């Protein structure tokens, strides 16, 4: 999940 | 806990400094058009604005207090609303035109979509006549992020969103009070601003339908992130 | 025009006087899509006739041209049906009171594809209204606001302002502080963004129902529906 | 014409 990544990273 | 501690002036200050930049499109006046090129331009543009929006959201007071699952949901719901109110804000001083980018300034006479365009034009026209302030705008955009997906185990989270929402309300009132507005004028202006959010929600929804239609018709590409975002609504 | 000369109490009593009645459905628990959508379509069709005569009694509305009246009704009708549904469902948590003889819960909305999502949102809004302890006087103010605002893109603006004055007036009469007043006001109006969302998602669902041609739509509903499509 | 046109009268 791309959006999930960017929030994390 | 940090968000509820802030003063209204600290809230505003925080929101102002979290503002993403205005990006450029790849538009070139010596380059031909058609619906493909334009939607491609706006898609490319939106896709880059998303990356800034995601990092902007993390700087919105209270947003990182939420679970990652909740943060994802709020953004999936609100992303087009937020792009659009961005589009409308920077289009204020350009009546009858939409400033997608500093180098991409469009009228209605270059469309087809035309009604979503007109709706955005009307909203911009509304901001202009209201003389919408930057401090009011950043409050509005943050409200959209927190509100739009809040009514869709534990939460807790949901009630916490209502607290920060409530804190953005006095901030708005606080803003209108220093502007010299009477109590009656404050209430009325508050109402006028929040009613605009219903229109922005409406434009977002009509926009997704056009975007979903655009994807299935496989006409010009959506990025991997934009596809994931769009799929959340379909 | 006469709307602006009205006082708050007068505004309130006029809106309460204009209220449409709660209609009944046909007198077996629906589960299939044909049965459920059949009952809901019949109901909405009758409700719409009352909505139209209600709308003509909302102060300021009649002062508009016929074409503008048409536009606003076409834009807002499902929103107005939905906030009505959500309101009368308040005292029945987890369920939707489409009619006093038609109480529906999640489990029936499970069938007919694309329904249970919109169902859940309506339940969540109803519950939200219940927790806020929304009052009938406030409800008719919100309903009026939806009618006048949803398709508004000067006169309407002034009337919209007048209704805001009325809302505040109601909260003040209830003994709320100034801070509680504009906080509660913001909360009410933010729910309007969700009602808009539910309407738009409902609208595409009804469009899907139409094209598939399972349930016969009335001519009035078909025209109200195509105004969006 | 529209049915709504007719209903908004009388
Ligand atoms: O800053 C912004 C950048 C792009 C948009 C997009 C929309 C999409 C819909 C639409 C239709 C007519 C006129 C404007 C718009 C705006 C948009 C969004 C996603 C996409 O893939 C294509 C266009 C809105 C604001
Ligand atoms: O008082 C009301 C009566 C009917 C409605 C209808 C909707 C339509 C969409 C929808 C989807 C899921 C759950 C509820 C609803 C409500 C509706 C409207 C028209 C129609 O032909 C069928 C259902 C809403 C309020």
């Amino acid at each position: 999940k791309i959006l999930h990544r960017l929030l994390q990273d | 806990s940090l968000a509820l501690s802030l003063t209204a002036d600290q809230m505003v200050s925080a929101l102002l400094d979290a503002e993403p930049p205005i990006l450029y499109s790849e538009y070139d006046p010596t380059r031909p058009f058609s619906e493909a090129s334009m939607m491609g331009l706006l898609t490319n543009l939106a896709d880059r604005e998303l990356v800034h929006m995601i990092n902007w959201a993390k700087r919105v007071p209270g947003f990182v207090d939420l679970t990652l699952h909740d943060q994802v949901h709020l953004l999936e719901c609100a992303w087009l609303e937020i792009l659009m109110i961005g589009l409308v804000w920077r289009s204020m001083e350009h009546p009858g035109k939409l400033l997608f980018a500093p180098n991409l300034l469009l009228d209605r006479n270059q469309g087809k979509m035309v009604e979503i365009f007109d709706m955005l034009l009307a909203t911009s026209s509304r901001f202009r006549m209201m003389n919408l302030q930057g401090e009011e705008f950043v409050c509005l955009k943050s409200i959209i992020l927190l509100n739009s997906g809040v009514y869709t185990k534990s939460l807790e989270e949901k009630d916490h969103i209502h607290r920060v929402l409530d804190k953005i309300t006095d901030t708005l009132i606080h803003l209108m009070a220093k502007a010299g507005l009477t109590l009656q004028q404050q209430h009325q202006r508050l109402a006028q601003l929040l009613l605009i959010l219903s229109h922005i929600r409406h434009m977002s929804n009509k926009g997704m339908e056009h975007l979903y239609s655009m994807k299935c018709k496989n006409v010009v590409p959506l990025s991997d992130l934009l596809l994931e975002m769009l799929d959340a609504h379909r």
